[PDB]
RNA sequence: CGUGGAGGUCAGUGACGAAGCCUAGACCGUAAGGUCGGGUCGAACGGCCUCUAGUGCAGAUCUUGGUG
RNA sequence: CACGGACCAAGGAGUCUAACGUCUAUGCGAGUGUUUGGGUGUAAAACCCAUACGCGUAGGUUGGGGCCUCGCAAGAGGUGCACAAUCGACCGUGAGUAAGAGCAUAGCUGUUGGGAGUUCCUGCCGAA
């Protein structure tokens, strides 16, 4: 039912889709990677998903498979990255083992995007603690 | 390998583009007075001497005639006069491209003058400037 | 703790991919050595065609030199191809010279086509002869366009003639495999000069360089104007258009 | 005379000379879509809101390094 | 003619989807000729009935070939004897179905058929008679 | 595509007894029947519509109540309850105080949905704010009832929160806007009776001669069936899915040499033997 | 592209200033126009998917008031 | 430049509705349409039953898209949708039969009609 969601998700109202003047569009999901509506970004279209997202310090990682598509309160599995960008990376590559590449490779991009955001909210932020 | 590329690194494709060495005009030849259009040394006349690998050609006053110092000059910003000098007398193979970057340009003088007196008024040519009087019509005008 | 193991689809897309690229690789060198036996052949063939084309030269000249020692005029075969080039705009066309003229694939001014010499053809030239300049092409003239403005016409796509291959996947079933063939076929009326014609797109040519001559072109060749049958003069015109 | 021949490249369409593509934002929800997406686009804060919202706005974007098209607005003039 | 259908059915775009790209990617023209027929209006599809399916299979070594429409296929009383086959089509009415189903023949859309025969291998395309 | 659906207790802790799917949810979702049913029957509040379209209509909607993703399509906060489509015990169907309803709804898990359509309360924008339509919101969660024991009067006075028998669904309270997919709560004794009023694959729909829809394409996924297994044995190679470029410059044969001998060879052979220049026999 | 009507939706926007109007300012679009800034304004309204209504001028008979 | 000009403010050249038909989309299908009434109804509604009538029903051969075998391919064939071609049988010389498609809804839209000046921007196709 994937296709059939995704068609009228695509020639009808996508609740958190944003057109933008250039005619592009942006699905306003906060689980979303790549922010823009197509066949492979939506989470609602696809069964199977995965996303960087920041949760207070951490840059944990959701994950979305077929299985839980039914109880959508325990869908989103939660694994914490380690702080270490490369055992963060080798840690997403390894869950990602067998996965689609364009969201291995989305997903990469988001976590080295949120790292660099937590890097200069910490600048931004300076106090004159420790 | 310490950052994952932010967006993407675009190849250039390949060039099919081999530098090659130049070809000059039929004028230039060893031994050939020119003169030079722009510079410090503007219309001024100088010996050819050598052409570099990286197309400056090298030029002598000589220092001793008119003042003007071993240079590298551009072929395009020269003229090339009718007039010759035989440049065997001087053997011009030691300095370079790299060299650029006295005792040298003695060595090369007094052979070139050694040349230069044999021809009559050719000291005093080399020693004065060049310039357009009114009436000057370059494209009849033959250097 | 347990290894994944590899997805069951992705080992029959890596079996399937790994047997496609060596039937590919075998495809392409058995590919490169037919290119070769293939440049062979075009060679011979173009070599075959120049000697034809001096001798056939060099055996009219002496026909007329003979027949002029002999005392006897020589009368040369009559010209059995033309090319014609547009010259007048579409409006102020009646509708049946405006017919005649889709015919002839002329649909622009300007543009131009070889055209088989015939009883039936030669009457669609004199329907239209107000709007167009045609005559004789000469082998050097028909090479140059061919070479320069040379394009095929490939499931109605005009493609540009830039390599022998192009030439080759479209008429090899009328046995012409390169440019220079295509070329025989042209400045003779072979059996194929009809497929090998219309493969060929309608020539589309620059206004002349040198210019028109007369000062006005709208009047018959003889009367003094551009357009009419000019016959070998032609390949002076065109050469300066192309 | 307009007329469709004088369009515009593609490539080169919808472009400000900084060379980012303008997009309105209303919150701080809809700035965080353009989280990646600085090197494109642009955030162009909404005639309608509020200085209070418009301070924060800023702060955000600043925290995640997306152009803003027309700070200092309404907290300065011109 | 058409280059889509004009239709804005989901499903039917989905089997129009399927088959474009199998006909793109195959070599049997059954997947453009179906291709082609999935555009058509309705009046550009008439039905074929139960009656004509017997007809067609009555053909000489024709009985253990896959009928195909591309439409609707209608009952049809007249008959008492009715072959079993595999018929494959858009749609089926009610009678129709149940005729199929009685007499051990079975009803699969186009998308099953394209599973069962990429190619359109002894597969036997009808059309209806488009009188008015 | 599951086999049954669990029931859950007011007070949230998921009950044993499990019940199966109806045949409703394995149903056509086409948005252009809803879509046009939905603009004809809105125009009334005439335009006629074929009863058979209106229950087509209606049973696709039924249908896309169980897509949790089109739900969260249309806004509803389903992302945290404890399945779809949501089955609550039948005892719902006997409270008599809007507070404990609302409190049952909590433990459900439609929370948030409430909360949403409580905050979106505003002012009517337009000149119709003073014909009786002043205050816009959001919807809320439907609670569907088999039988009415006082369930219907509890929950009449939360903002969001409408009730309809399952024997008289509607359109519009299934797909407000024509957008498939509203969020819906149905009780134990509800989601049984659906097979009764709308049918089975063996069970007469209790509508006369009436029975639901059948699928144009048996798969809903079109890429499971492109992919397969067998149709990419019958599939040639494929390409490379971006068009190499060719020709993308001509290169004229008559001033550039390379591409001349690759049109012609015997022009290298021609030019060493210079023909062109040829001296025919003085004789 | 613009103007209203209705349904749905953006947990939209708002005295730290909503809607309306102007803006020889900036950006965007080939253009109808759109976005922002400023001014004005001073209490609520807008964006978006759908169906439904619905784009600016010319000129005449003259009429009325008012002014010669 | 050639030809005309009291002054300011305004206002400023007719209406709803019907009949037949083409095309497109959807639902059903030798059927199809309900609402002529009733039930039901967080209540014109929505959901459902009948109640009738309306419009429907009451072969020879050749070619033929397609599919099968052989063939690397061209072809060799085999088989034959729609429909055509002629050849005829029967019913009653055609609209023929010898294996029907229509009904309903919506959109666009041609004609006939009942009192009955220019035309937001861009693009497209195009007689004579
Ligand atoms: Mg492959
Ligand atoms: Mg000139
Ligand atoms: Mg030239
Ligand atoms: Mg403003
Ligand atoms: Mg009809
Ligand atoms: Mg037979
Ligand atoms: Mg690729
Ligand atoms: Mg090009
Ligand atoms: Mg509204
Ligand atoms: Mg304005
Ligand atoms: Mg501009
Ligand atoms: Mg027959
Ligand atoms: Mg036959
Ligand atoms: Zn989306």
């Amino acid at each position: 039912s994937d296709e059939i969601v995704w068609q009228v998700i695509n020639q009808s109202f996508c609740s958190h889709r944003i057109k933008a003047p250039n005619g592009q569009n942006f699905c306003r999901n906060e689980y979303n990677v790549t922010g823009l509506c197509t066949r492979q970004s939506c989470p609602l279209a696809n069964s199977k998903y995965a996303t960087v997202k920041c949760d207070n310090g951490k840059l944990y990682l959701y994950m979305k498979t077929p299985e839980r598509a039914h109880t959508p309160a325990k869908l989103w599995e939660r694994i914490k990255l380690s702080k270490n960008y490369t055992k963060a990376l080798q840690q997403i590559d390894e869950h990602l083992l067998h996965w689609s590449k364009f969201f291995r490779h989305k997903c990469k991009q988001r976590f080295t995007k949120l790292t660099q955001v937590m890097i200069t909210e910490r600048r931004l932020a300076l106090r004159e603690e420790e | 390998p310490k950052w994952y590329p932010s967006e993407d690194v675009a190849a250039l494709k390949k060039t099919r583009k081999a530098a090659r060495p130049q070809k000059l005009r039929a004028s230039l030849v060893p031994g050939t007075v020119l003169i030079l259009l722009a510079g410090r040394f503007r219309g001024k006349r100088v010996v050819y001497l050598k052409h570099l690998e990286d197309n400056t050609l090298l030029i002598s006053g000589p220092f001793k005639v008119n003042g003007v110092p071993l240079r590298r000059v551009n072929a395009r910003y020269v003229i090339a006069t009718s007039t010759k000098v035989s440049v065997e007398g001087v053997n011009v193979e030691k300095f370079n491209v790299e060299y650029f970057a006295v005792e040298d340009q003695k060595v090369v003088d007094k052979a070139l003058i050694a040349e230069i007196k044999k021809t009559p008024l050719l000291k005093q040519y080399l020693s004065a400037s060049f310039s357009l009087k009114n009436g000057d019509k370059p494209h009849m005008l033959k250097f | 703790a347990e290894k994944i193991l590899t997805p069951e689809s992705q080992l029959k897309k890596s079996k399937a991919q790994q047997k496609t690229a060596e039937q590919v690789a075998a495809e392409r060198a058995a590919r490169k050595a037919a290119n070769k036996e293939k440049r062979a052949i075009i060679l011979e063939r173009n070599a075959a065609y120049q000697k034809e084309y001096e001798t056939a030269e060099r055996n009219i000249i002496q026909a007329k030199r003979d027949a002029k020692a002999a005392g006897s005029y020589y009368v040369e075969a009559q010209h059995k191809l033309v090319f014609v080039v547009r010259i007048k705009g579409i409006n102020k066309i009646p509708p049946k010279p405006r017919k005649v003229l889709q015919l002839l694939r002329l649909t622009r001014i300007n543009s131009g086509t070889f055209v088989k010499v015939t009883k039936a053809t030669l009457e669609l030239l004199k329907l239209i002869e107000p709007y167009v300049a045609y005559g004789y092409p000469s082998y050097s003239t028909i090479r140059q366009l061919v070479y320069k403005r040379g394009f095929g016409k490939i499931n109605k796509q005009r493609v540009p003639l830039s390599d022998n291959a192009i030439i080759e996947a479209n008429l090899g079933k009328y046995g012409i495999l390169s440019i220079d063939d295509l070329i025989h076929e042209i400045i003779t009326v072979g059996p194929h000069f009809k497929q090998a014609n219309n493969f060929l797109w309608p020539f589309k040519l620059s206004n002349p360089s040198g210019g028109w001559g007369v000062p006005r072109k709208f009047k018959h060749f003889i009367q003094g104007g551009s357009f009419g049958n000019r016959e070998e003069f032609i390949n002076k015109l065109v050469k300066s258009m192309n | 005379q307009p007329k469709i021949g004088y369009g515009s490249n593609k490539k080169t369409k919808f472009l400000s000379p900084s060379g980012h593509k303008t997009f309105l934002v209303a919150n701080v929800k809809d700035l965080e879509t353009l989280t990646m997406h600085t090197k494109t686009y642009a955030a162009e804060i909404a005639h309608n809101i509020s200085a209070k919202n418009r301070v924060v706005i800023l702060a955000r974007a600043k925290a995640l390094g997306i152009k803003v098209t027309n700070p200092k607005g309404r907290l300065a003039l011109e | 003619h058409r280059t889509a259908p004009k239709s804005d059915n989901v499903y039917l775009k989905l089997l129009v989807k399927l088959y474009t790209f199998l006909a793109r990617r195959t070599d049997a023209p059954f997947n453009k000729v179906v291709l082609k027929a999935l555009f058509l209006s309705k009046i550009n599809r008439p039905p074929v009935s139960v009656s004509r399916i017997a007809r067609a299979l009555k053909q000489e070594g024709a009985a253990n070939k896959t009928v195909v429409v591309v439409g609707t296929v209608t009952d049809d009383a007249r008959i008492f004897e009715f072959p079993k086959t595999t018929v494959a089509a858009l749609r089926f009415t009610a009678g129709a179905r149940a005729k199929i189903v009685k007499a051990g023949g079975e009803c699969i859309t186009l998308d099953q058929l394209a599973v069962r025969a990429p190619k359109g291998q002894n597969t036997l395309i009808l059309r209806g008679p488009r009188n008015s | 595509s599951r086999p049954q659906v669990t029931v859950h207790s007011l007070t949230g802790e998921a009950t044993a007894n499990a019940l199966p799917l109806p045949a409703v949810f394995s149903a056509p979702i086409r948005p252009d029947i809803v879509h046009t049913v939905f603009t004809s029957v809105n125009k009334n509040k005439n335009v006629k519509v074929n009863h058979n379209e209106k229950r087509y209509a209606t049973a696709s909607a039924i249908a896309a109540t169980a897509v949790a993703s089109l739900v969260l399509a249309r806004g509803h906060r389903v992302e945290k309850i404890p399945e779809i489509p949501l089955v609550v015990s039948t005892d719902l169907e006997s409270i008599q105080k809007t507070k404990e309803a609302v409190a049952a709804l909590k433990a459900v898990g439609a929370h948030s949905d409430l909360l949403k359509v409580l905050k979106s309360k505003k002012l009517r924008a337009g000149k119709g704010k003073y014909r009786n339509r002043r205050w816009t919101q959001r919807r809320g969660p439907l609670v569907v009832y088999a039988e009415d024991n006082g369930i219907v009067k509890a929950l009449r006075n939360v903002p969001g929160v409408e009730t309809a028998n399952v024997a008289s669904l509607n359109l519009l309270q299934l797909a407000p806007g024509a957008h498939l997919g509203r969020f819906v709560i149905w009780t134990e004794a509800a989601f049984t009776k659906l097979d009764q009023v709308w049918g089975s694959e063996t069970v007469a729909s209790s509508k006369v001669g009436y029975t639901l829809p059948s699928h144009i394409i048996s798969t809903s996924d079109v890429t499971r069936i492109i992919n397969s297994s067998e149709i990419q044995s019958a599939i040639r190679p494929a390409g490379q899915a971006t068009q190499k470029r060719t020709h993308v410059l001509k290169k004229n044969p008559l001033k550039n040499k390379q591409v001349l001998l690759r049109l012609n060879p015997y022009a290298k052979v021609f030019a060493a033997e210079k023909l062109g220049s040829k001296k025919a026999e003085k004789t």
